[PDB]
């Protein structure tokens, strides 16, 4: 209406974790 | 102990941590960093 | 062990709960639904087929909670809209609509002989309805965060409450005080069920925990693995022999309540299941979900 | 190692009694398509049985069950667990071999199997059998830690962490979780400089991963009322130079140019942002940032049809029915008709698993008014409408009242429900006006109805 919705706007960024393959012999 | 110089030489790591971040294919930066020098030309 | 029915695009949008009816004032021969869609419609499940009786509405935001008396052939459902409706079955017309204003309205429970209606609030407290009154007789104020889960005891003399942060809340309705305040989860509970002889209790996390607990003594009988996604509704086999399991990943995993094992899973919705309940005995296993088709499991 | 594949598909069409050469086909695979690698070991595992009908050892078998893990065989390679620790016990006299060992590190696979499963149960018998035995190790130390992490932080999740440090204080991959526990308390943001500086020791440096967490908890620190200030300025440019700095050592690094695209967002520039997250998009579809930050840059542009697709692209993954911040992120200057009653079931859809959210009741009530105003000013229209519309605008009463009640807010006080108060006072003086148009509207249909039965009796 007269303003838009309101939001806590960010470009955040993740990050992946540690993947932890199976392991190869 | 003998069990951990045993074990972790003869695994194998095919996947890190570090290479998830860099990218699979060849996305070089001079583009990128192009385009910072040519934002910075705007500054 | 299988799918008996399947109900193609049963509602216009997804299910939130549902109740299908244990005895037989003509309410093993129906089901309750309640969705997204504002329509509460009553399915009558006839010649071992799922009819339409009903298709009510006035809930004006999203249903919440929909249940069926153990001592009477009526209905009740609660939405965002903090309007408990009453709903009368035999006519598929409303009997009254208990405002539970200004928002503090949450999931609710059809007493075991059908006269408080307990829900969730806000506050943390947890309010108790005149079923005949429509008015809040006392509030079981238990202090937290928020409440979102809740179960009478069938045989009439415990409640629990689910918070939203893991917050297990004992009582004795007799009395209406706190028995024991336990915390074996940390993320939202969203389902919990008494056992039929109300000797056990089931946890529903987001952490696919299912940790059951001991009553008359109040203690972990043992924590159950589960699916991947969240758990979200969990239902006892009558028979007090297996409960079934409602996840956040299209997928219904059916448990042994002793052997704590995954005896069956349907995976056959294909969207994430929101509310399951048994058969009489446990045979038929109703299932909703946001595939808006309801799946009728019979697991003999 | 291209020589390797030379080699090594100028000896698989050969067979000068080939026996390993898909053992060393398939070792250099697993970095590779991991296809030929399970191509490699399925002739192998034949290999050693017509010269002899020898089984095949546990290392194949174990590799074997690894790369299915990878794979969507998880059942199969489960199997292949099995059957490598049943060989490896066949392996009776081999502590040369250390079949032992070679089992521990096959429980230990298994066991991220079952955490696969989300057999966490048995997950947890593995990791204590192996820790019991071997307690020198520490990603079962932390797996474990991890498992429970899952569940929550303050756990013995941060004990086991924390020990892992303790055991060895110089793993950098338990040390970096040890501030990604951190990540949790945001509150703990800038004192996570000094839990990210204690390996900055250059022996663990360069750790692209680290110090792209200090870009990012350097981020975060974004979007305040602090940037006239130039102090959020000065955040950019440090991020900047973080950014700088991981950009130079690494090219092909994709969170950087994420981060990048992200703060010069942050600096404005939005059609500068479409086009370097375009290059990682190219590069990785699968990551779920990069999915919001251009739709952000697409609602920017106000290009909603555009926009909200991508974002249930991103409600693709199986993660959570309801993520918050996505419809958050969704419903932004959503203003055509299903961004507003659809836009409304999203937000119903949110507040079913979060109606602890002030911003989310706010969001219903001006949402709500919206549809309101949409449908009484110009309007003519119908009936039924109009009467939801009086019901639906009492119940944004409602939430205005009791948001206002409530001190806490987003750190923005909600005080805004009051001029709210008076438009939907004002509201229900022209929805007075407008169901007295709606009996009009009746009273017509009813005599037109009239005039085509009186017409129908002449015909």
């Amino acid at each position: 209406e007269r303003s838009g919705v309101v939001c806590r706007v960010k470009y955040c960024n993740s990050l992946p974790d540690i993947p932890f393959d199976p392991k190869f012999i | 102990v003998d069990v951990t110089r045993d074990i972790v030489s003869r695994e194998r790591v095919w996947r890190t941590r570090t290479t998830i971040l860099q990218s699979t294919g060849k996305n070089f930066s001079k583009n990128i960093f192009a385009i910072l020098q040519s934002v910075k030309a705007r500054e | 062990y299988g799918i008996l029915f399947k109900q193609e695009q049963a509602h216009d949008d997804a299910i939130w709960s549902v109740a299908w009816g244990t005895n037989k004032k003509e309410n093993s021969e129906t089901v309750v639904t309640g969705s997204l869609d504002d329509l509460v419609k009553v399915w009558k499940w006839r010649d071992e087929r799922l009819d339409l009786q009903w298709s009510l509405e006035g809930h004006q935001l999203g249903v919440v909670s929909v249940d069926i008396s153990h001592t009477l052939p009526i209905a009740a459902s609660s939405s965002l809209d903090a309007h408990i409706r009453l709903w009368d079955l035999e006519n598929g017309k409303q009997i009254k609509s208990i405002d539970a204003g200004p928002v503090d309205a949450w999931t609710l429970a059809f007493s075991p002989d059908s006269q408080y209606l307990a829900t969730g609030t806000h506050v943390g407290k947890v309010n108790i309805f005149g079923v005949e009154s429509g008015k809040k007789e006392y509030s079981l104020d238990t202090r937290g965060k928020f409440i979102l889960s809740i179960a009478y005891s069938p045989d009439g003399k415990y409640l629990a409450s689910g918070a939203i942060d893991g917050i297990i809340n004992i009582f004795d309705i007799a009395t209406g005080k706190l028995l024991h305040t336990l915390e074996g989860h940390a993320m939202p509970i969203r389902s919990l069920t008494f056992s039929p002889d109300s000797q056990l209790l089931v946890t529903a996390s987001d952490d696919g925990y299912i940790k059951i607990y001991d009553v008359q003594h109040a203690n972990l009988a043992g924590t159950l693995s589960g699916h991947a996604s969240w758990v979200l509704n969990v239902a006892f086999c009558p028979d007090d022999t297996h409960f079934v399991s409602s996840s956040s990943d299209k997928s219904v995993k059916v448990w042994d309540v002793g052997t704590r094992t995954c005896v069956h899973t349907f995976f056959d919705h294909q969207d994430q299941v929101w509310g399951v309940k048994y058969n009489g005995n446990g045979s038929k296993i109703v299932s909703v979900g946001d595939d808006q088709e309801i799946h009728i499991y019979d697991c003999p | 190692r291209d020589i390797a594949k030379g080699h090594l598909k100028k000896v698989t069409e050969q067979y000068p009694d080939d026996v390993e050469a898909w053992i060393e086909l398939a070792q250099i695979l697993e970095q590779t398509d991991i296809q030929g690698a399970l191509s490699a070991y399925g002739t192998a595992t034949r290999i050693l049985q017509e010269k002899v009908q020898a089984d095949v050892p546990p290392e194949i078998l174990n590799n074997v069950g690894a790369l299915h893990f990878r794979l969507g065989n998880l059942g199969e390679a489960k199997k292949y667990f099995l059957a490598s620790l049943d060989r490896a016990k066949a392996e009776a006299e081999h502590d040369e071999h250390y079949y032992n060992a070679i089992s521990v590190t096959t429980s230990y696979n298994l066991a991220r199997l079952y955490e696969a499963m989300c057999e966490f149960h048995e997950a947890e018998k593995l990791y204590k059998n192996i820790l019991r035995e071997h307690p020198n190790y520490v990603d079962c130390y932390l797996r474990l830690g991890a498992m429970a992490r899952d569940k929550g932080n303050f756990y013995e999740a941060s004990d086991w962490f924390k020990e892992a440090l303790q055991i060895n204080q110089d793993h950098p991959d338990a040390w970096s979780l040890i501030g990604n526990l951190h990540l949790a308390k945001q509150e703990w943001g800038p004192g996570q400089k000094k839990f990210e500086r204690i390996l900055k020791q250059p022996s663990t440096q360069s750790d692209t991963y680290s110090m792209l967490a200090l870009g990012n908890v350097w981020l975060q620190t974004l979007h305040q009322p602090t940037r006239d200030r130039e102090k959020e300025k000065r955040h950019q440019d440090r991020a900047l130079a973080i950014y700088k700095q991981v950009l130079r050592n690494d090219a092909k690094n994709l969170y950087a140019a994420n981060g990048i695209g992200a703060v010069l967002a942050h600096k404005g520039y939005f059609r500068e942002a479409r086009d370097v997250f375009a290059q990682v998009r190219e590069a990785t579809a699968d990551i779920s940032d990069v999915w919001l930050n251009l739709a952000h840059i697409y609602v920017e542009q106000k290009q909603y049809i555009s926009a909200v697709q991508m974002y249930e692209n991103c409600l693709r993954k199986f993660y959570k029915h309801q993520n918050t911040e996505v419809v958050l992120y969704l419903a932004r200057a959503l203003f055509k008709c299903g961004k507003l009653q659809e836009c409304k079931q999203t937000l119903l859809k949110a507040r079913h698993v979060a109606p602890s959210d002030t911003v989310l009741m706010f969001n219903v009530a001006l949402v709500l008014q919206r549809l309101a105003t949409s449908v009484l000013k110009d309007e003519k229209s119908n009936l039924k409408e109009v009467l939801n519309a009086v019901k639906e605008l009492e119940l944004a009463h409602r939430y205005f009242s009791y948001l206002s009640k409530v001190g806490d807010k987003m750190r923005f006080d909600l005080a805004l429900a009051a001029t709210e108060a008076r438009q939907c006072s004002d509201l229900l003086s022209q929805a007075q006006y407008h169901v007295a148009r709606a009996r009009k509207q009746d009273e017509e249909e009813r005599e037109l109805r009239a005039k085509q039965e009186q017409e129908k009796e002449l015909l």
